[PDB]
């Protein structure tokens, strides 16, 4: 209810079982790269790495995931404050109208409105977002601790069937718009032209 | 299937006002180490929550829906393992009576 | 293997050696915290980990409908309700050994009789 | 470091620090307990949204109002066309005996002056008015003045 | 903390080189010494009152700096559990006195272990080394570079 | 209220005429945070209301653990008159209550 687009958001574990240092990077909407999951976590108020990881693994004795954990923070290490991890996000954003200092204030605003759009849109919940992305991760490292099996696609719980009312609404919803704009440009062309 | 329905989905903030009055602590003040217990509460795939005494409450849960005050359609899952309470309100879930 | 967390920051602290007396010191890389380790194990990879096995046991398992019922007796309560699984792990390359967990006392126990 | 900051100062006093966190519960030992229950019940039994109100009248006298209708809007919301038609005037070539002075004295209050500003102080046709207007004064286009009316040299350098 | 103390709203630019409040005061004790067309139709898209206003008060967060510059913290706000608050104060009589809560907000503290910048923390990730040293920030301190308001406001105050 | 930032040439001095620094003298004041129910918070948080009446009293044994208010009897018998206080947190620590308050802007 209210926009009714999609945002997809994808956490990655980079690197094979082989490898001698396997992070985690995250892809969000509107920045072209994938940023290690550290800074996105410091982006939204979460400097200190013990935050960090609290929020990511919920046993302090589950040693195992904290092991695989270590590359992440190393990673991250360059970047120990909010300021500086938006300006991150927000280089990498591509708008190219920012110049050096709504940066900072267009990667707060993605990470807002764009990013994890169905737990909220509105100011001043970050720590609900911080604490469903550490959910993300700690889902994805209990499958690559070989703990839960991946989810199976077939799976009819996790399927939806549309009928006539969602298929409608959507088509209404699509339809109206056009109507609303074309409404509008009515209004800017009786406006401009001098039209009763 | 000939006993095969599907929902039309309800509005979900009825049940989350009802989860807040009830003990669901706002996840603004969970602390993982200071109750390593507690069960995870999702509405519609967001979580809401923590409640510490899970069995309390899914019993309310249920016993409201049987009787008719949250609608039937409502899908309620409590992973006992998992410490996950999922409670489902969307459109589209295919359901089957019992 | 245990982690260490800052004093000062909350930030992790990392192995460092003192060469003046011989020792292994846990220092934080950003302010400047040491503090001396009581271990000298820094690293672990268990390739082949147990860890998981009873994964999920919590104070109402019992109460899951779906679980299955046994008649063992527990050999630390002398009762014989319980509710027995398999491991948890899901790699391809575990025992279908079962662990029963007793009602009566929260104690969890194993059918092994290979290496139990 | 930076010069400005551009800083908001704000009146602001600490006036207390919390000691106790509590939960306020109503006693399931009151009398009046279970009253809150079932205004807790009624939460979740409340459907605010209302169904949609459908016409019972004839459909032929619903649709009047639709389509090519006899019926004449009275509405004037964004009615610009109708503002514009209501003021209108014209004068009759003034002649020119008295323009060209009056233009002189124009031009001395302000060395550039605009041509939507001349008609509207003027209030001539701008057909004649342009006949009189460039005999007098000239227009610098490419200066950064652009499309703007000025005295010609030898009568301004006086 | 070092008093005074100021609270008040400032913009978040530029936080760990900002000028702290001792060193204002030395600056200002050196002055003394001085001395003796659009488009015409344009859509404006509906938005709800209260966000605006919560947009537009919240765009400077909270910053708590002592005198000496020690303690820097930055408020956040949460919208969480605002307004379901109240506050209890106990005044010098026993009694309770109850007043609503308003808004609630989270200060984190800044510039505690000389926090790089943008321009040399992207250099560092890229591919100028294999790995960013583990002692970096030991090394670069020595140098003297990437330094805190603290020892900032402090050698400047020795000097004079 | 927009003002200058560093203010190296001193112009809060005639800006404003009140202390623009933080006032640290009524911290050391005791407060409860108390979280309410909605029925109980809808009524005790109007700003229509609240005009110095007794909301009730609060109760708390001698040897501690236990705490109860008691609201009057204007509650029109339409709420309970008990309720239990119960400390989710004995020992609260790092909160403060701060205010805000507008500056005189002459002189
Ligand atoms: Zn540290
Ligand atoms: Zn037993």
């Amino acid at each position: 209810k209210g926009s009714r687009f999609i945002s997809t958001l994808q956490v990655k574990l980079y690197g094979r079982e082989g490898s001698s240092a396997r992070t985690i990077k995250a892809t969000l909407p509107y920045i072209k790269q994938d940023i290690p999951i550290v800074i996105i976590f410091r982006a939204l108020g979460i400097i200190p790495d013990g935050e960090i990881l609290e929020h990511i693994c919920y046993d302090v004795n589950d040693w195992q995931m904290l092991e695989m954990l270590k590359p992440c923070v190393e990673d991250g290490f360059v970047i120990q404050d909010r300021e500086t991890a938006l300006d991150f996000i927000g280089r990498r954003g591509t708008a190219l109208g920012i110049k050096k200092e709504k940066r900072i204030q267009y990667a707060k605003d993605i990470l807002q409105k764009e990013f994890l759009p169905h737990i909220t849109q509105l100011e001043g919940f970050e720590s609900r977002k911080a604490f469903f992305l550490g959910y993300m991760i700690n889902r994805l490292l209990l499958c690559a601790l070989d703990r839960k099996d991946q989810d199976d696609r077939d799976h009819f719980g996790k399927k939806r069937l549309d009928l006539a009312g969602p298929l409608l609404a959507q088509l209404f919803k699509t339809l109206f718009k056009k109507l609303t704009k074309d409404i509008f440009r009515y209004m800017q062309r009786t406006v401009e032209e001098a039209h009763d | 299937s000939l006993m095969s329905c599907i929902s039309v989905g309800t509005d979900p903030m009825p049940i989350i006002t009802f989860l807040s009055e009830w003990g669901m602590e706002p996840l603004e003040d969970y602390v993982p180490h200071q109750s390593p217990d507690a069960t995870r509460v999702f509405v519609n795939g967001v979580w809401h929550g923590v409640h510490r005494n899970p069995a309390r409450l899914m019993e309310t849960l249920r016993t409201l829906r049987r009787k008719g005050d949250i609608n039937p359609e409502v899908s309620m899952i409590r992973d006992i393992r998992e410490k996950e309470l999922k409670i489902f309100t969307d459109a589209g879930r295919v359901y089957r009576p019992l | 293997t245990t982690f260490r967390f800052c004093r000062d920051c909350n930030n992790m602290l990392y192995p460092r050696e003192d060469k003046e007396n011989n020792r292994l010191l846990f220092e934080c890389r950003t302010c400047s915290y040491v503090e001396e380790a009581g271990s000298p194990l820094v690293y672990r990879h268990e390739l082949i980990t147990n860890i998981g096995e009873t994964a999920g046991v919590v104070q109402d398992i019992g109460s899951d409908p779906t679980l299955p019922r046994s008649d063992r007796e527990c050999p630390k309560c002398h009762s014989r309700e319980n509710v027995f699984f398999q491991s948890q792990q899901r790699r391809k390359d575990t025992s279908m050994v079962l662990f029963f967990v007793c009602l009566s006392c929260s104690h969890i126990f194993t059918s092994d009789q290979k290496n139990k | 470091y930076i010069p400005y900051v551009k800083t908001i100062p704000k009146k602001t006093a600490i006036v207390g620090t919390v000691c106790h966190e509590c939960q306020v519960m109503p006693s399931m030992n009151d009398p009046n307990y279970h009253k809150i229950v079932e205004q807790r019940r009624n939460i979740v039994k409340l459907n605010n949204k209302e169904r949609i109100t459908t016409l019972d009248e004839t459909v032929g006298v619903t649709m009047s109002h639709t389509g090519m209708s006899m019926r004449s809007d009275n509405s004037n919301f964004l009615k610009v066309g109708r503002e514009k038609a209501k003021s209108n005037i014209k004068s009759i070539r003034m002649p020119k005996k008295e323009i060209l002075d009056y233009l002189f004295k124009l031009f001395d209050e302000y060395d550039y002056w605009s041509l939507k500003g001349l008609k509207e102080r003027t209030r001539q046709p701008e057909a004649h008015l342009k006949e009189c207007l460039d005999k007098v004064a000239t227009l610098v286009k490419k200066g950064p003045y652009a499309f703007k009316y000025t005295l010609r040299p030898e009568y301004k350098k006086l | 903390f070092h008093l005074p103390v100021r609270l008040h709203r400032k913009d978040t630019r530029n936080l760990q080189f900002q000028l702290t409040r001792a060193e204002i005061v030395q600056r200002q004790k050196e002055i003394s010494e001085y001395k003796k067309l659009r488009r015409k139709t344009r859509q404006l898209k509906v938005l709800d009152e209260n966000a605006k206003k919560l947009r537009f008060e919240e765009f400077y967060p909270w910053v708590m700096e002592d005198f000496d510059g020690y303690n820097t913290w930055v408020g956040s706000y949460e919208a969480g559990n605002s307004d379901s608050y109240v506050l209890l104060s106990v005044e010098d009589d026993g009694s309770f006195t109850m007043i609503p809560a308003d808004k609630v907000y989270k200060f984190t503290a800044r510039n505690k272990y000389a926090t790089l910048t943008i321009d040399e923390a992207e250099k560092r990730m890229d591919k100028k080394s294999g790995e960013v040293p583990r002692w970096l920030m030991k090394h670069l301190d020595n140098i003297g570079t990437t330094t805190t308001r603290y020892d900032r406001t402090r050698r400047k105050l020795k000097a004079v | 209220e927009v003002f200058d930032g560093n203010d190296i040439e001193n112009n809060e001095t005639k800006v404003y005429e009140e202390s623009l620094d933080l006032d640290l003298e009524r911290s050391n004041r005791q407060v409860w945070l108390v979280r309410l129910p909605m029925f109980l918070a809808e009524k005790w948080r109007d700003r229509n209301n609240l005009h110095g009446q007794e909301l009730g009293k609060i109760r708390i044994n001698k040897d501690g653990s236990k705490i109860t208010l008691l609201l009057n009897e204007n509650d029109n018998d339409s709420i309970p008159h008990e309720y239990d206080l119960e400390l989710t947190k004995k020992v609260v620590e790092n909160e403060y209550v701060f205010t805000e308050q507008n500056l005189k802007k002459y002189q």
